[PDB]
């Protein structure tokens, strides 16, 4: 404060001028040739039709992820890195405790080319795995689709059936209930077992804690990312011996613990 | 060339310097608002010279990536989280023409196994969601479906279509008017003409659903979001 | 050799260097600039004999990285009495040079002993495919292994050139021998190391942290000292022949 | 408009007056 | 019923974050390796000395270590995840080793890839899955879980089948083709200075809100 | 899918210091160290390569009689490494060091007894 500190921060005013008239002479000696970064302008929710996307409350949808349209996702459902919610034409709805894995891509259609044209219909507690493609089809609650995976139009998975990783399922194929379809064209490969019931429903309860964790981190303002940033390097190692002659115990602080339920354990 | 490389290296020195010394202005009036973790993504990326070359009147997702010497001609779309990497090669896309969702487009990242072929995309082509082709030729008003997988060396003749999630091996020639598909992708059957009207109309509606993505698009960022995340406790 | 495996690597450091000077500097002013003679100049080259041929031996058998090095300054240190056994102005000039240079050398190779402890280097072999994983860390390593063995015209080829010249100086041709000896054994167990970085392909690598730029920056300097101290030597040689000198006048 | 770290503006001034120091320090000698 | 909050954030200026820490577990990138930018590191993730990871990717350490190894590539929309458990019962975590060249779009779960392996594209890796060293797998090949790749080896399809054994030539190509590899994102990593101007931006946006 | 993990697994039994008995995994054709440090029954950190010029016994075991026929005999090297290890200077007849052991079907069953671990982190 005081005088020194106004002649400080005018010589900072002059150096900050300096600095920048260096950078565009180095940007005019490159030729111009960089493409200049700017700010982003990605939107994770848009609009478009006045159609605006219905999230609720506790969805944990990436940063990096797009939401666009009339997009309906229910409660504790999570929207991961890099997806694509692309409800334009039609309607896309995903109901309750969903996860949709990174990388993966929804749409729909206007007008099929033969037959009744169906919304995209995700159900509760549904599993899809990265980088699957879900397009203009049906897939009813506690179904698993896998990592990889690619359904057509009309395609309806029932409850408790599942799509193997990398399958790829005709137009208006139906998976029926406790049964595991796979391959390319996919086709039915065998009954699926009760522990692999109780997986499904395990696979969506932790994602469901897993999005928690996402959220919280990817939600924080600047001011408590170098708050965390300080609080990791300091706690990074120890010396637990000089603390013991210290008579101290340190201790790590909370905003550096997960919760038990993602822990391995 | 050369010297362009070498101009374009001092010029980074200079830019590095001045940047040094705005952070140290910056630092002496107690800022650190350049340690803010801010996304480096650049819809168009530059590779030296090698630079997107985009018409005006084709839609460009913020979140694609187009990488070196890529052409984009007019009334094309390239939708959200598209990659296309023309650095070893080139990459050309028609006029019409919509690259889906998650699609990539790349060439040969070293030409260890033989020299590198560009990737040439014809005008009103539809390449689904997902898709990957590397290294190929995709002719005028054919279809690549959704998920599927085009080698290098690949033509796709007009017309043709590549049914969804096919996997077409290296050199394969696809014939005009029919579907391969499958794992490795094979003759399922002749095209009927139907399907050649779809695939025009299909592109046509791309086109129209692309104009108005981009006006979404270019609507002016809300000051009120940008606000709510300054404003975060 | 026990105690400089076992104290903290910095610890270890520290000892290899400093009280050698210090303890040299109180041999020469109480033995030098007093009298009782040859029986100590023969008590020194006795010793020094010994802890060429020891250090060699012990050092071939050594596979861990810190014993090696403690067992390689055991040698030196025997090379370097062998300067203060031969009783001479060019003598006690010899002795300086080579604690001089030793003293570089060593600070070299604890700085790249310290920058590789951030990965918990402990074995020889834990060097493997260091060629590969950090080229110019694996030529510097080189350079300092190839100047303890005293390649020409790398700067520890003085300690050996002027043991030789002290064997037909002083007039020892059993010393010639040993020396000769004791080095080739030292060049062996100098370029098992290069081997190790350069020509080995081990199954399972370690990849190392990068050094700080301390480390980096005395490496460096040191490095360019190693290569090029031959090019222009009259500083060190004028000075040690001044320290010589001012001993008894 | 001012620059509120005091200690901060202190090591300044202190960096200052070393390189100028330093400068007469040369140019005296 | 579907409420939703007034105070989600529909445009993050900042855009997606590209190092994500999950309490302590904070993703490791070497000096020398090229992460793009938009690329997505989460929680157990290491990347080591001359690696790359391409555009669109993500690796996601939340449930188990990541790791890409030296002067190894994962290129472009490739997503790497992991799992508490494999169904062989050996250890989860996702351990891509040395001179490892994976194919663009490949899916990888907690599988291991030995020393000087090369991933078709669009390949799929599940839980348990292991590439012995210098084995190739073809693009669009299916490796269900638990399923092993034997050393020196071609294999393909959905899924993945002996195919044919390699040529010592053949396996000699791997790490050339994982260092031109490296050699080409050098390009790329010269092209960003260790600061971006976008603070600038932020800064003009703000002052225009006052 | 004709070539499983399942076909390499070797089915181990190990004892810990306090005497516990656990069922641990390795893989054939990897050493009896891995298997051990997949659990943790041995610390990775401390032995990190299987090369017998980078071993002070750490990866130490003892072995019945009845398995250490199954094995090929101790080396030289091995002995050495073994005896100069041990505190009192004397070499266990039923001591192997783990990194030396390569893992093979005929040991499916094999019994395990892990010692208490040494000092190795020098300073
Ligand atoms: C905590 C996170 C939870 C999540 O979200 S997990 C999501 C990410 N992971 C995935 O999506 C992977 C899901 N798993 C799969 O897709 C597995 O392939 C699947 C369907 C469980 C089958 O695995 P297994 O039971 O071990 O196979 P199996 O014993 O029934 O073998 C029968 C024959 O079928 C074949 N095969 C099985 N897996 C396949 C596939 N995906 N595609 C195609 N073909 C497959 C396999 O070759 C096998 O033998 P063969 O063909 O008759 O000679
Ligand atoms: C003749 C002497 C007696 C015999 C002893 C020989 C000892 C060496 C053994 C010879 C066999 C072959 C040795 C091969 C080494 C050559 C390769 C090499 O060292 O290249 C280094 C180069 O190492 C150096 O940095 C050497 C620097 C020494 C500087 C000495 C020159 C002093 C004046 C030059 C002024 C500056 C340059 C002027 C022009 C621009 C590259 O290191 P990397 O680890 O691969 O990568 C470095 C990282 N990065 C490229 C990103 C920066
Ligand atoms: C790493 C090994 C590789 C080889 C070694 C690398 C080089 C090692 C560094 C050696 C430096 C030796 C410095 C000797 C001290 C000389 C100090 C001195 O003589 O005083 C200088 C002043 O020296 C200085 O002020 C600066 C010293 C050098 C500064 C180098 C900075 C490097 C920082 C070291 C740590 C990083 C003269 O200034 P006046 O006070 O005006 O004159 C006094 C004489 N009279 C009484 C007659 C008036
Ligand atoms: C318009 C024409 C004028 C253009 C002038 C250009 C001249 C610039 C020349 C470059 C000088 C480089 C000096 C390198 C030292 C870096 C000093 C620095 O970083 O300032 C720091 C620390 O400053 C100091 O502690 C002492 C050094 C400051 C003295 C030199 C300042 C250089 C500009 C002079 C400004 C004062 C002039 C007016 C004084 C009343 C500010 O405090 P902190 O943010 O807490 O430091 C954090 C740690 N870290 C160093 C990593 C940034
Ligand atoms: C270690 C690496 C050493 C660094 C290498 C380069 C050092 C060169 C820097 C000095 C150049 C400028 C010197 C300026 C100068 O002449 O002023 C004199 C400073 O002396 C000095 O600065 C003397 C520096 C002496 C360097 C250390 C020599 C060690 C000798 C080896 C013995 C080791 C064995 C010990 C048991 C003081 O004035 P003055 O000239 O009147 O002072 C002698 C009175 N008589
Ligand atoms: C095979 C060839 C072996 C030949 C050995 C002959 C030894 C006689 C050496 C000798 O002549 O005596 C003097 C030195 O002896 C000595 O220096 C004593 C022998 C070496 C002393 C230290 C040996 C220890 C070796 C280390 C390992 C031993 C481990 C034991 C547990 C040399 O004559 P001169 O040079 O003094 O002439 C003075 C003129 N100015
Ligand atoms: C003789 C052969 C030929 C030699 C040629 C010599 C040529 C002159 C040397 C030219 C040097 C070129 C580089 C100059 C610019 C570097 C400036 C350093 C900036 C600096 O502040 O470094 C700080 C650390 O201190 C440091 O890193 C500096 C201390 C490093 C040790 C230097 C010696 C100090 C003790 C003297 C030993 C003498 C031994 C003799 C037996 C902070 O660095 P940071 O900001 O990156 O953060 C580090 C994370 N903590
Ligand atoms: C105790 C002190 C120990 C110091 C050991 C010697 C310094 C370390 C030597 C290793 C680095 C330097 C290598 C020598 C440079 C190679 C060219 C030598 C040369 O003839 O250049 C002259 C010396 O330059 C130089 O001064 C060399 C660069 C400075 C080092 C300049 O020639 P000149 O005419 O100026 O000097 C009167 C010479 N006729
Ligand atoms: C392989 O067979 C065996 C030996 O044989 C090498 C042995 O010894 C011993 C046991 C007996 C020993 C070790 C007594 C030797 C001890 C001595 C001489 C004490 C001195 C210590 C050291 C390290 C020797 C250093 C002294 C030297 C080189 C010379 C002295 C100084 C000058 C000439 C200036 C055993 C069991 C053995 O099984
Ligand atoms: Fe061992
Ligand atoms: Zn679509």
């Amino acid at each position: 404060m005081g005088t020194l500190g106004r002649a400080i921060y005018t010589v900072g005013n002059w150096i900050r001028g300096t600095g920048q008239a260096l950078d565009r002479v180095g940007s005019l000696l490159q030729g111009s040739h960089r493409i200049e970064e700017h700010l982003s302008r990605h939107r994770t929710l848009m609009n478009v039709f006045d159609k605006s996307p219905l999230v609720d409350k506790d969805v944990f949808v990436a940063p990096s992820a797009s939401v666009i349209g009339d997009v309906q996702i229910g409660k504790g459902s999570s929207i991961w890195y890099g997806c694509v919610l692309r409800g334009d034409v039609n309607n896309i709805s995903v109901g309750s405790g969903t996860n949709i894995q990174d990388n993966t891509l929804v749409h729909v259609a206007k007008t099929n080319i033969s037959g009744k044209v169906l919304p995209t219909l995700i159900g509760d507690n549904v599993t899809v795995g990265h980088s699957a493609v879900i397009h203009g089809c049906t897939v009813e609650d506690d179904a698993f689709v896998g990592m990889g995976a690619t359904l057509l139009d009309g395609v309806v998975v029932e409850k408790h059936a599942m799509v193997a990783a990398g399958s790829l399922v005709k137009q208006n194929t139906r998976i029926p209930s406790g049964e595991v379809w796979g391959g390319n064209p996919a086709k039915f490969m065998r009954k699926l077992t009760d522990e692999e019931i109780v997986y499904i429903s395990q696979s969506a309860k932790n994602y469901i804690n897993l999005a928690q964790i996402h959220a919280s981190e990817n939600s924080k303002s600047f001011e408590q990312i170098e708050v965390e940033r300080a609080l990791r390097k300091k706690y990074a190692r120890k010396d637990e011996d000089y603390d013991s002659m210290l008579g101290i115990t340190r201790e790590t602080p909370p905003e550096l613990i997960l919760p038990d339920n993602v822990l391995p354990g | 060339g050369t010297l362009g490389r070498a101009f374009y290296s001092v010029g980074f020195w200079i830019r590095e310097t001045g940047q040094a010394l705005d952070r140290l202005g910056c630092r002496l009036q107690g800022k650190n608002y350049f340690r803010e973790q801010l996304s480096r993504h650049r819809t168009l990326m530059n590779v030296f010279d090698k630079a997107p070359i985009v018409d005006k009147e084709a839609f460009v997702a913020p979140s694609a990536s187009v990488i070196g010497d890529v052409h984009i001609g007019r009334g094309s779309s390239i939708w959200y989280g598209c990659v296309l990497r023309g650095d070893v090669n080139t990459v050309s896309v028609g006029s019409g023409t919509n690259i889906q969702d998650n699609s990539l487009v790349h060439v040969a990242k070293s030409n260890l196994s033989g020299k590198v072929h560009p990737t040439i995309i014809g005008d009103n082509v539809t390449i689904g969601h997902s898709a990957v082709l590397h290294g190929c030729t995709v002719e005028d008003e054919t279809f690549i479906g959704m998920g599927a997988t085009l080698l290098d060396g690949v033509v796709v003749e007009k017309h043709g279509m590549v049914a969804a999630g096919a996997l077409v091996r290296q050199n394969t020639r696809i014939p005009s008017g029919e579907v391969w598909g499958g794992n490795p992708a094979r003759f399922l059957r002749k095209l009927t003409d139907e399907e050649i009207a779809f695939i025009s109309q299909s592109a046509t509606n791309y086109s129209n659903l692309a104009q108005a993505h981009a006006a979404e698009n270019a609507k002016p960022l809300n000051v009120i979001e940008f606000e709510k995340v300054l404003r975060k406790k | 050799p026990d105690i400089y495996e076992g104290s903290p690597t910095p610890v270890t450091a520290f000892l290899s260097i400093a009280p050698k000077i210090s303890i040299f500097a109180n041999i020469l002013r109480v033995f030098i600039y007093g009298s009782y003679g040859a029986t100590l100049q023969q008590i020194f080259f006795f010793c020094s004999i010994a802890s060429m041929i020891l250090g060699a031996l012990a050092a071939m058998a050594q596979t861990k990285v810190k014993r090696l090095l403690a067992y390689s300054s055991i040698g030196h240190v025997g090379y370097i009495c062998i300067g203060f056994s031969c009783g001479t102005i060019e003598g006690i000039q010899s002795l300086l040079i080579g604690i001089f240079i030793y003293a570089l050398m060593t600070m070299d190779a604890f700085a790249i002993v310290l920058a590789l402890r951030q990965t918990r280097v402990k074995y020889i072999a834990d060097l493997g495919a260091l060629a590969k994983t950090n080229p110019i860390l694996a030529i510097t390593f080189s350079i300092t292994m190839f100047s303890y063995a005293g390649i020409p015209p790398l700067a520890g080829f003085c300690s050996k050139f002027y043991l030789f010249f002290a064997a037909l100086g002083c007039g020892a041709y059993f010393l010639a021998l040993v020396g000769v000896v004791t080095s080739v054994i030292g060049c062996f167990y100098y370029i098992r190391l290069v081997k190790r970085m350069f020509f080995d392909t081990p199954r399972t690598w370690i990849l190392y942290e990068p050094m700080d730029r301390n480390k980096s920056l005395l490496l460096a300097m040191t490095s360019f000292f190693i290569t090029l101290f031959l090019l222009y030597p009259s500083p060190l040689f004028s000075v040690t022949h001044q320290m010589a000198l001012s001993l008894y006048l | 408009k001012v620059s509120e770290d005091k200690n901060r503006n202190y090591a300044v001034v202190a960096g200052v007056v070393a390189i100028v120091g330093s400068i007469g320090w040369y140019l005296k000698a | 019923q579907v409420t939703p909050s007034p105070d989600r954030v529909k445009w993050d200026y900042r855009g997606q974050r590209q190092i994500i820490p999950l309490g302590q577990w904070l993703p490791k990138v070497a000096v020398d390796a090229y992460v793009a930018p938009n690329v997505v590191l989460a929680g157990q993730v290491t990347v080591w000395d001359g690696s790359s990871v391409w555009n669109g990717a993500v690796l996601r350490g939340d449930l188990n270590k990541i790791t890409v190894g030296f002067c190894s590539n994962v290129q472009e929309r490739c997503v790497v995840h992991a799992a508490w458990s494999s169904p062989t019962g050996l250890p989860a975590q996702t351990l891509i080793d040395r001179y490892v060249t994976v194919g663009a779009y490949s899916l990888l779960r907690s599988c291991t890839i030995e020393p000087e392996c090369i991933i078709g594209q669009h390949s799929i890796l599940m839980e348990g899955s292991l590439v012995e060293t210098r084995s190739i797998l073809e693009a669009g090949s299916v490796l269900p879980p638990g399923r092993r790749i034997p050393s020196g080896e071609l294999w393909g399809g959905n899924p993945a089948r002996f195919i044919r054994t390699l040529t010592n030539e053949e396996t000699l190509e791997i790490p050339k083709l994982a260092v031109a590899i490296n050699h080409l994102s050098g390009d790329y990593f010269s092209e960003f200075l260790p600061y971006s101007t976008i603070y600038l931006e932020v800064e003009k946006f703000k002052k225009s809100l006052g | 899918g004709s070539k499983k993990v399942s076909d390499r697994i070797v089915k181990l039994s190990a004892i810990d210091p306090d005497g516990y008995k656990q069922d641990i995994i390795g893989l054939s054709g990897q050493t009896l160290l891995r298997a051990l440090t997949h659990t943790g029954l041995i610390d990775p950190a401390s032995h990190r390569l299987d090369d017998i010029e980078a071993c002070s016994a750490e990866c130490e075991v003892q072995i019945a009689e009845e398995w250490l026929e199954k094995l090929p005999p101790r080396t030289y090297d091995e002995e050495y490494v073994l005896k100069r290890s041990s505190r009192s200077r004397i070499l266990n007849k039923h001591s192997r060091l783990g990194c030396q052991v390569v893992l093979t079907q005929e040991l499916q069953g094999m019994v395990v007894a892990v010692p208490e671990a040494k000092p190795w982190d020098i300073p």
